[PDB]
RNA sequence: GAGACCGAUAGCGCACAAGUAGAGUGAUCGAAAGAUGAAAAGCACUUUGAAAAGAGGGUUAAAUAGCACGUGAAAUUGUUGAAAGGGAAGCGCUUGUGACCAGACUUGCGCCCGGCGGAUCAUCCGGUGUUCUCACCGGUGCACUCCGCCGGGCUCAGGCCAG
RNA sequence: UGAGCCCGGGUCGAACGGCCUCUAGUGCAGAUCUUGGUGGUAGUAGCAAAU
RNA sequence: AAACUUUCAACAACGGAUCUCUUGGUUCUGGCAUCGAUGAAGAACGCAGCGAAAUGCGAUAAGUAAUGUGAAUUGCAGAAUUCCGU
């Protein structure tokens, strides 16, 4: 029945379906080497598939679905471990996908080429980003915004600066920290200090 | 109110529909492509005994 | 080799939008295309001097179609479970965060496109930089 | 990027606001654009003039030919009016902001009217409609220069 | 009509709108009326204006605002302290390099990476005298270089602290003040502000050029122990004696957390016929300045500066111990609107 | 899930109910908790609120404040409790109003009734709990 | 008691003073009109002046939420700024001038040498789950193998436009 | 190509969107269209009626 | 060069569209049968501290008796009115 799932799938509904308007469809299911729905990609209508996936530890492991552990879901797949090596692990693909068909060991191994890749990649990230020290934080909520807007109008109008400059200014001018014969004002208005 | 609101099935289809719907409850992918978080049964008729 | 895929030049054959005929002079009428069904209308006729007329000859070329001046294809992302979808399209395809997106999953959004590669076209929306 | 031009401090400019008042919108256009950028002292005597028939505001916008005159020579206009009750109330409200200042510590014979502005206020429901208007204007000390000094050599 | 609210006890619009118009007119003629009557008995007897005026006065957040009952997070006068034990230690001892005297300044102005604010990060760099811009990245696939290594660039040739001026939408955003500091002592705090309102000299209505002169300081409404020390901050980036023969002022004044930055040419002038005296503090006019008032030209940026964090070393990449951060604004301390950690 | 027929789950006919209520159904409503102390000494989970009880607001800015209650305002829905003022423009305090089920009832105004009603609740709360267990 | 109904120009004429206001001699005809805020905390006080009005000052998370009160479109109007205007404007193709705004390839892998740490490395030992041969823990060490990391050296690779 | 769609900046405060199906009181420039609001005429006619 | 006129932008007006809400309507379904000469349906006049609206009531007049609950009513002026109590 594994051609009337695909109808029932492409045709009718599929919860991991996501239509784009970018004339593709992607599929969200995670055990699905490419993230497009197509009839060679789609886990759940092809009875034989393979899948590589990399775990939080940093492990990237090869998984296995057979037409006789089907009936059992828990049951669904064998997890292999990969080798760290690069070459190693593509031949780990080779003899394990062996008699597959060959979209599914093309694309295990485009999609443990580009798991590598991202590990590597990762590292050089994390490697500038520590030494640079620079981090994304959020902006300001659009409330706390509001708030300093308001309060800064209240607190420009309290602060009255150009009065308050001029009497610091003219309060300096009296206890003579300018010094005797000032050279901020002219002598005649110096005079009317005293 | 005089509209249509009900409409009539014939029986024979209806019993048709629901041996189809039986039938893809045993089929082990369409359980996960309606929604349902099918990953740990493992079974997908999955009976349990009547005494439990 | 960090870049968009190899692809052909953009070519786009009309860059102007199809005005709606007499929209410069009612306000009650939007620049959106209206065919006008008028036996003598002039735009229907086909005159010269007057404003021209979608057709399927103004369409675009398939290889290049829905694609973005860079060369990648726009992807409306909502979370992060939306920007893992592109871990094997990170060349063909560029992350749009939504506008519904809060700040602190746009962070997490820009941090994991990133590690995997793909382009953000909104990368500095809600958030700032800390030192 | 570009910045636009900033306010002046508050501190150097008063505020005024008449709203709802029931005068003519027309006729307070026309003589609130008559006293634009004007010293206070200047607008004052003005429109004490218009009300003693003396001096005479132009109708540009909304001119009606009505009045025709020697009044008109001194704007370069035909048409000249004297708008009584658009002068009395546009006098209480440059004495409120001079009222304004004075309480705000500004100089009250430096005042210049920097912005002035008239809008329609709502119709008043009674087939013949009023026609009020809502008035706002800023008033600002005049620009005062200070001597830089000559640059030092080092 | 104070106490209770017209749209829960009427059900009408158009008779509440109509009740509410007619208590408008009847207030506003019972206030007019109360204060006619308040100005002739004032006229016929000055006694009973001045009783009324001490014992009437218009409230203030300022005079409403909320301390403590000093270690850097601590919202206490610490001028009231200093007076209460005559009837600060832990400070100096935090930032000894902060608070004998501080040599001539040196200040680098960077922006951030790959920055469009060149033009006013110069103006930046004109406010402080003796300050160089560079620009951080030098074209858009150049070396990224950290705030670390720009300090420790700086240190190593001759400059006292660094300014790096974040952007954001083109426009600065937030000024981080590096303290480098000298000889053997590690750079120094990193004080973190935020750039709101930034407004250039060239947009400024009667604005002027500023001269080569060094501008004295004056910093203004400063009492809590972290306002000393962006008190102190700002002292140290000018240098110590200004050149009074050139009247230009750089202003760093304080009103509920927001520190208004302006920079004016002041000018002693005698006073106009109609001008007034200067009426000083505590509401009464100011003795030995009769007559005479001081004119004001702006010259420099219109900027306000809110402090948001304090670190102790560069960044906060770069602080290292259980201190690390200083202190850090979040906005639960401005739930309350009298309390500022100034 | 309702299944009985004489029960409405309508918003339309609860909001009415609610807002509509006489005096004696907006006393059941406005209810409150008894403290941790008074639940195990009387085995009662919520009684309504009294003139005299002494109560501790656990929910709003007034949160972690003792105080007695002053009145019981049934129109608002609403209750009045001690020293939780906010002044006015005139600085005439007004006193605040907290919600019944933003509290925790600290002591009871105790009287006959009131022994009455606590009696009936540990009365159907150890019959059902005998019930339950054998 | 309900709804694959309508959501204030809709749904009964009426969500509210609705057969009310009001019209007609009379029989009859018959509207418009909902939303502050969590809470009135509905702006005390100072100060212009005759008011359904301002300037300060305060309440509130917010008053450009002030009983004209959620959001606040268009028509229409004022001020400021830019450009243009010899008896129509508006519009199509194509430049040009000025103003404002945006920012182009995400900008990388592979070798060599030396050190350091790990393992999927030892026919090393103990344990757990399992699809019963695959995974995952713990302790050993570095003979081999393979990963990283740091410090050098080297290689090629790249986006657009020209000649 | 297009009907349209996505994002940025501001405002704003409580709910909303994509897919596949079902459903309909489902798309406006006209109807001397209906209701509301608002113009030029026009500060013109003229101070008659109404206010 | 201004005024006037046109276009565009920012801010300020006029107006109440859009979004959201609903103590309302509409439609269906179910249990039951109850106006009046013992004066009805309807109309009017009155009754409260401030009652303008609406509601309630009838010179015992925003109500009396009896029963139940158990401590309010509330926009402002109440009482020595009642709190282990008809
Ligand atoms: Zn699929």
């Amino acid at each position: 029945s594994d051609e009337i799932v695909w109808q029932i799938i492409n045709q009718q509904f599929c919860a991991f379906k996501l239509k784009t308007t970018k004339g593709q469809n992607f599929c969200r299911n995670e055990y699905s080497v490419s993230g497009l729905c197509n009839r060679q990609s789609c886990p759940l209508a092809n009875s034989r598939y393979a899948t590589v996936r990399q775990s939080p530890k940093g492990t990237i492991y090869l998984y296995i679905k057979t037409i006789e552990r089907s009936h059992m879901p828990s049951k669904w797949w064998e997890k292999i471990k990969l080798s760290q090596n690069y070459q190693k692990a593509l031949e780990q693909i080779d003899q394990r996908l062996q008699f597959f068909p060959k979209f599914l060991i093309h694309k295990c191994k485009q999609r443990l080429t580009r798991l590598v890749q991202v590990a590597i990649r990762m590292r050089r990230i994390a490697a500038e980003e520590a030494r640079l020290g620079e981090k994304l934080v959020p902006k300001m909520a659009p409330k706390i915004k509001k708030r300093e807007e308001a309060r800064e109008r209240k607190a420009l109008a309290a602060a009255k600066l150009e009065r308050t400059i001029e009497r610091e200014l003219l309060d300096r001018l009296r206890q003579g920290a300018y010094g005797d014969q000032p050279l901020n004002c002219n002598p005649q208005i110096w005079k009317k200090v005293l | 109110i005089w509209r249509k609101w009900h409409v009539k099935i014939n029986q024979g289809q209806k019993r048709f529909a629901t041996a189809s719907a039986l039938a893809a409850s045993a089929v082990a992918p369409l359980l996960m492509a309606r929604g349902h978080q099918v990953s740990t049964v493992p079974e997908v008729p999955l009976v349990v005994d009547s005494a439990a | 080799m960090v870049a968009a895929k190899k692809h052909v030049p953009i070519v786009k054959k009309r860059t102007k939008r199809f005005m709606r005929h007499q929209s410069d002079r009612f306000k009650c009428l939007d620049s959106a295309w209206r065919k006008p069904k008028g036996i003598d209308n002039r735009v229907r006729r086909r005159f010269k001097g007057n404003l021209a007329m979608p057709s399927i000859g103004y369409g675009s070329n398939k290889k290049t179609k829905h694609m973005m001046p860079s060369g990648h294809k726009a992807f409306l992302v909502h979370n992060v479970k939306d920007v893992e979808l592109l871990l094997m399209h990170n060349r063909t395809y560029a992350a749009e965060i939504a506008h519904n997106v809060s700040s602190r999953k746009r962070i997490d959004i820009i941090t994991r496109a990133k590690q995997l590669g793909v382009k953000v076209t909104n990368a500095k929306a809600k958030v700032t930089t800390e030192v | 990027v570009r910045y636009a031009a900033t306010e002046i401090a508050p501190t150097k400019s008063a505020r005024a606001r008449g709203s709802y008042l029931r005068v003519s919108f027309k006729n307070t256009r026309e003589t609130a654009q008559a006293i634009n950028g004007w010293k206070l002292q200047r607008a004052l005597t003005f429109l004490q003039n218009v009300i003693d028939k003396k001096e005479a505001v132009p109708m540009r916008r909304y001119a009606g030919s009505t009045g025709r005159t020697a009044q008109g020579k001194q704007w370069g206009v035909s048409r000249a009016r004297w708008p009584v009750k658009s002068a009395q109330f546009l006098i209480g409200l440059l004495k409120n902001a001079e009222a304004n200042a004075d309480a705000k510590g500004l100089d009250t014979g430096n005042l210049i009217i920097k912005h002035i502005q008239v809008n329609q206020a709502p119709k008043q429901r009674r087939p013949y409609m009023s026609n009020p208007c809502h008035i706002e204007l800023i008033l600002t000390e005049a620009e005062e220069t200070v001597q830089k000094s000559e640059a030092v050599v080092r | 009509l104070s106490r209770v609210s017209l749209a829960r006890t009427i059900g009408n619009k158009l008779k509440r709108q109509q009740l509410y118009i007619q208590a408008k007119k009847a207030n506003s003629r019972a206030k007019h009326e109360e204060r006619h009557r308040r100005r002739k008995e004032e006229a016929k007897n000055p006694e009973l204006k001045q009783k009324r005026l001490e014992k009437n006065q218009p409230a203030s957040i300022d005079k409403k605002r909320i301390w403590d009952d000093d270690s850097l997070g601590a919202v206490v006068d610490v001028a009231e302290l200093k007076r209460r034990r005559l009837e600060p230690d832990s400070l100096t001892s935090q930032f000894p390099n902060l608070f004998e005297p501080p040599p001539v300044p040196k200040i680098l102005v960077t922006t951030g990476i790959n920055g469009t604010i060149h033009k006013e990060a110069e103006e930046i760099a004109s406010i402080f005298p003796n300050a160089t811009y560079i620009r951080r990245t030098a074209h858009r696939y150049a070396y990224k270089y950290s705030v670390r290594e720009i300090a420790k660039f700086a240190k190593n040739r001759g400059y006292t602290a660094l300014l790096v001026v974040q952007e954001d939408q083109k426009r600065p955003s937030r000024l981080v003040v590096v303290h480098l500091n000298g000889e053997g002592v590690p750079p120094g705090p990193t004080l973190t502000y935020t750039i709101r309102n930034y407004a250039p000299g060239k947009a400024i209505p009667g604005h002027g050029r500023a001269t080569n002169h060094y501008p004295e300081l004056l910093l203004n409404n400063f009492k809590t122990p972290l306002g000393l020390l962006a008190a102190k901050s700002m002292h140290i980036l000018f240098p110590s004696k200004p050149e009074l023969a050139g009247r230009q002022v750089v202003t760093l004044h304080n009103q509920r957390d927001y520190i208004f930055f302006r920079r004016h040419r002041y000018v002693f002038r005698e006073a106009r016929p109609t001008e007034k005296n200067v009426v000083g503090a505590d509401g009464k006019e100011m003795e030995g300045v009769k007559g005479i008032r001081a004119g004001l030209q702006e010259i420099g940026p219109r900027m306000t500066l809110k402090l948001r964090r304090v670190d102790k070393g560069v960044g906060r990449a770069g602080s290292e111990g259980p201190d690390a951060v200083k202190w850090e604004w979040k906005a639960k301390m401005e739930k309350k609107r009298t309390r500022f950690n100034l | 899930m309702k299944v009985r027929p004489t029960v409405s789950s309508s918003r339309r006919k609860a909001r009415k109910a609610h807002f509509s209520a006489p005096s004696s159904v907006r006393r059941v409503i406005m209810s409150a908790p008894l403290s941790k102390e008074l639940r195990e000494k009387y085995n009662v989970r919520s009684i309504p609120i009294r003139k005299g009880d002494e109560v501790q607001i656990v929910r709003g800015a007034h949160k972690d404040k003792e105080g007695k209650v002053t009145s019981v305002y049934r129109l608002k829905y609403v209750i009045h409790v001690e020293r939780v003022t906010r002044e006015k423009a005139t600085g005439q305090t007004v006193p605040i109003g907290i919600h019944p089920s933003n509290v925790v009832i600290t002591k009871l105004h105790l009287d006959k009734d009131r022994e009455n009603i606590l009696a009936r609740i540990k009365a159907g709360r150890e019959q059902v709990a005998k019930a339950k267990g054998k």
